[PDB]
């Protein structure tokens, strides 16, 4: 036992007999089921900015005021993606009216 | 993979010009080598970690993937891609896709010479509709030439200095002590970071994009040559009636054959 | 489009043709079971584009032609149930000088046994009434 | 219909929202000018006409650095809103068809 | 008039009478006409440095 | 063999045809029973 590198094989081949006075006729069936997964909705997500960086303390307090408002731009970001999950799911499951 | 029966008869149709040609030492046809053909500082990027990993897929087999897929449409219609493949002639075929766009199918069988003609000649124009114009394969330079332009841009941002008395940190290192070189690399390792997070940033954004377009593609392989699309202006334009990928470095070529009339005479009506 | 109606797009509901689908959630994400038809083992034959019989040539209104190696019939194009080639399953449009490949077979028509019939039993009214 | 919108307002929201936001995205860039970014004041002719120039390299590099960092989230931003429009308008356009 | 708070509802319940033997065919038809409303362009923009 | 068939008459649109003509021409063998 051990490891081998080669050359990738793309399948089995395999010619069809072509003629022009020939065609092929299927007789019998088959019935058979298939599974797909697709996802839909991801975790909502809320963060603080004052906390996260400097939470329990008085000097950062000082301090991240003189930087901008930053802490007012992420939330809207993420709030943003809050309702868009509600939206989707929404979407998703409400194509019936009773 | 399927092959290509040795004789080439299809009563009247010629398909020459996308087949593999067994006599290039490439296993390739003449649309594809001319793809081929038309799309096309190095030594600086492989010294700064910046490196280039070889793709899986050879293109060679991409070839040989197409000839499977093209012969495959020829010599089955498209009872192959729901399940056994079941030969059948090509002119029959060609009589049921006139009967799904909605014309009666002895209209081909009267008229079998001027189509196979009309077909012929279409598919001659276009190898030198496509010699002519450089500038019909844009959309795949499009993305090469801006992948280049990113990267050696970013090759040339790490010249800047960012505000500290020399652009190479081994000057500093070797014309101070530690102690106060260790405020000057500070802030170099802060921009070549923030210059990194934004090229990552950008790159994601194109993969994003590159995705998207090739699921599209993928959509309309499956729908246009595995069968036939009542869609309109989807496989083509105007009535569809079949289709013929090619290979093409980084991307894809979908030749549509379509029906449209032409002459027009006009009568008067009863409901 | 693969559950409040059934969709032609290959591929697009499950490999092979399309009957119906059923979802079923889970967690942060749907399951769709499609339920799909597929051709069984197949048999070839002889086709023929058309046949001519008075002339003129006749063409199937749905299905092909199909022939054993003795006669001719027709067929459904997913499913081989031989049938004999009457009138309704065929139309003519023009004389068979034209279509390449034709072949020569007879036509049926399944109301010529039943004015037949009705010849035969005036023949046999005309038979009985010669005598009074 | 024409009932509908000449009383549903909301009704034309996904084409308000389109236009709002993108003023709203760039006043906040305008307001960012007012950050003081850790320097001495704001203002840089101020601090320019208030100190010697030994030293005032320091405050214009984080003037200048704060400054680019905030146009460079604005540029992604409008980047990713853009692409969101554009397979927008690719449905749109399939749809007409 | 006050603010009010409550499990919301999912629709109005109608079951259907099905049977091995029995079908339901319409009668009379009507026509209608919907609205929808897709974004296509938004605002260009340039910045000087 | 298919489940749950009823029993009726199917109407043949060729038969009150073919009965219009038997019963014309059985009015005129009834006329040509004179000569
Ligand atoms: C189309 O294909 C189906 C599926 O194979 C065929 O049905 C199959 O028929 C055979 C023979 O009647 C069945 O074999 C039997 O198996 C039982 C044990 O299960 C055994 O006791 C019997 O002696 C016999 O060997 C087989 O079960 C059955 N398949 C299924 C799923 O029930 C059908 O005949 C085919 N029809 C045509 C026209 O091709
Ligand atoms: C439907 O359109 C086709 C395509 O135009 C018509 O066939 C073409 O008819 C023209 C003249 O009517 C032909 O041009 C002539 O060709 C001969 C050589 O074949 C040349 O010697 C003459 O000087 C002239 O150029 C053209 O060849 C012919 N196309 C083909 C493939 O034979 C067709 O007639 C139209 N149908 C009807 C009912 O009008
Ligand atoms: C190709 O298809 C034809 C058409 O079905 C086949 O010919 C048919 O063969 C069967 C069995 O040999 C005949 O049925 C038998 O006929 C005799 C008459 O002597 C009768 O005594 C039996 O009770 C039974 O009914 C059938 O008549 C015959 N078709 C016609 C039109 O005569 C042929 O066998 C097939 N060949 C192959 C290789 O599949
Ligand atoms: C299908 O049946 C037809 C009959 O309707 C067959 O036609 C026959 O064809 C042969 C040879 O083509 C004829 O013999 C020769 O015909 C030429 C004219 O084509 C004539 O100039 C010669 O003097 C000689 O008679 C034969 O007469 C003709 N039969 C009739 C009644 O016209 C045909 O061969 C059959 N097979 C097919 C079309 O594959
Ligand atoms: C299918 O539904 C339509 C829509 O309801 C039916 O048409 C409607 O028929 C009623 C009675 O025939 C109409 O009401 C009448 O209006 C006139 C004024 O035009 C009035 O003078 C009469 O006394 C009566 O109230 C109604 O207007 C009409 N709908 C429209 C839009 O004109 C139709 O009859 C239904 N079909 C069947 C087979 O039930
Ligand atoms: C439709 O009508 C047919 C007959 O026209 C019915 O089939 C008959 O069903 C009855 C049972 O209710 C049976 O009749 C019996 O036949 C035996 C001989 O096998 C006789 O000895 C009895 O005196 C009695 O007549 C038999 O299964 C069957 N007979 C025939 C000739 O087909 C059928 O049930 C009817 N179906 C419906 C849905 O109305
Ligand atoms: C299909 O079309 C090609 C293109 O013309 C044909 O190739 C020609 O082959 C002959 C020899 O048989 C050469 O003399 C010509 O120069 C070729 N044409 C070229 C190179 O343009 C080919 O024969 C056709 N096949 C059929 C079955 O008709
Ligand atoms: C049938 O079509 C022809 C054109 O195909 C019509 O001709 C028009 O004639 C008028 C008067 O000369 C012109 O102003 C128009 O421009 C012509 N039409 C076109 C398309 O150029 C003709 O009127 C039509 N007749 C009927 C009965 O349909
Ligand atoms: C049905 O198709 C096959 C082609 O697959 C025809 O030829 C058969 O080919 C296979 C393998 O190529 C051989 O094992 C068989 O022996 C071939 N058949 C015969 C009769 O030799 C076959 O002829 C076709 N059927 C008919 C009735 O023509
Ligand atoms: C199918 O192809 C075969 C083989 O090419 C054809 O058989 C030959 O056809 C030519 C001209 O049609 C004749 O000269 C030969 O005599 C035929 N061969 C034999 C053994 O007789 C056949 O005609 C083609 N059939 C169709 C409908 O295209
Ligand atoms: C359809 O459902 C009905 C009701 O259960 C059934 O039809 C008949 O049911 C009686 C018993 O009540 C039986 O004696 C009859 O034989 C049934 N008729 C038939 C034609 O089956 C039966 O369960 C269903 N009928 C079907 C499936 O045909």
């Amino acid at each position: 036992q051990s490891i081998i590198a080669y050359t990738m094989s793309l399948g089995a081949e395999n010619s069809v007999a072509y003629s022009n006075n020939s065609i092929a006729i299927p007789t019998n069936f088959t019935i058979s089921v298939t599974t797909e997964i697709l996802p839909v909705s991801m975790t909502k997500t809320s963060v603080d900015c004052t906390m996260y960086i400097c939470g329990d303390s008085t000097e950062c307090s000082n301090l991240l005021l003189q930087y901008g408002s930053f802490c007012t731009q992420l939330n809207r970001a993420l709030t943003g993606i809050a309702v868009e999950q509600d939206k989707n799911t929404q979407e998703v499951f409400a194509q019936v009216k009773q | 993979i399927y092959k290509t029966p040795p004789i080439k008869d299809f009563g009247g149709f010629n398909f020459s010009q996308i087949l593999p040609d067994p006599s290039k030492p490439s296993k390739r046809s003449p649309i594809e080598d001319l793809l081929f053909n038309k799309v096309t500082l190095i030594c600086a990027q492989k010294f700064n970690g910046l490196n280039v990993l070889p793709p899986l897929l050879t293109d060679e087999m991409i070839a040989q993937y197409t000839s499977a897929l093209l012969a495959g449409t020829i010599t089955s219609g498209w009872t192959f891609g729901a399940g056994p493949a079941l030969q059948i002639p090509f002119p029959m075929q060609m009589a049921y896709r006139f009967n799904g766009i909605g014309v009666t199918q002895n209209v081909l069988y009267e008229n079998q010479k001027l189509i196979a003609n009309q077909f012929n000649s279409a598919i001659g124009k276009i190898q030198d509709s496509l010699s002519s114009t450089p500038s019909a394969l844009g959309k795949l330079q499009d993305v090469v030439n801006q992948n280049a332009q990113a990267l050696n841009t970013l090759v040339k941002q790490l010249s800047s200095n960012f505000g500290a008395i020399s652009s190479v940190l081994n000057d500093i290192l070797s014309r101070l002590d530690p102690p106060e070189a260790e405020v000057q690399i500070d802030r170099l390792i802060t921009g070549r970071l923030q210059s990194l997070q934004t090229y990552v940033t950008q790159q994601l954004i194109r993969a994003a994009e590159i995705r998207a377009s090739a699921n599209l593609a993928a959509t309309k392989m499956s729908e246009c040559v595995l069968g036939q699309s009542k869609r309109v202006d989807f496989c083509g334009k105007g009535y569809h009636l079949m289709s013929f990928p090619q290979s093409a470095p980084h991307g894809v070529v979908f030749l549509h054959v379509t029906y449209v009339p032409a002459q027009e005479k006009n009568f008067t009506t009863a409901p | 489009e693969c559950v409040l109606g059934q969709s032609k797009r290959v591929d697009f509901c499950g490999k092979g043709y399309h009957l119906m689908s059923f979802p079923q959630s889970a967690p942060h994400g749907v399951v769709f079971l499609h339920v799909t038809y597929v051709p069984a083992q197949e048999k070839n034959f002889t086709t023929a584009p058309a046949i001519c019989h008075d002339g003129k040539a006749h063409f199937p209104r749905e299905g092909v032609f199909v022939s054993n190696g003795t006669h001719w019939f027709v067929t459904q194009r997913n499913f081989y149930e031989p049938q004999i080639i009457t009138t309704d399953n065929t139309f003519v449009s023009g004389n068979c000088d034209v279509v390449i490949g034709i072949v020569n077979n007879t036509v049926y028509d399944p109301l010529q046994p039943e004015l037949d019939s009705f010849k035969e039993e005036l023949d046999k009214y005309f038979k009985n009434h010669t005598s009074p």
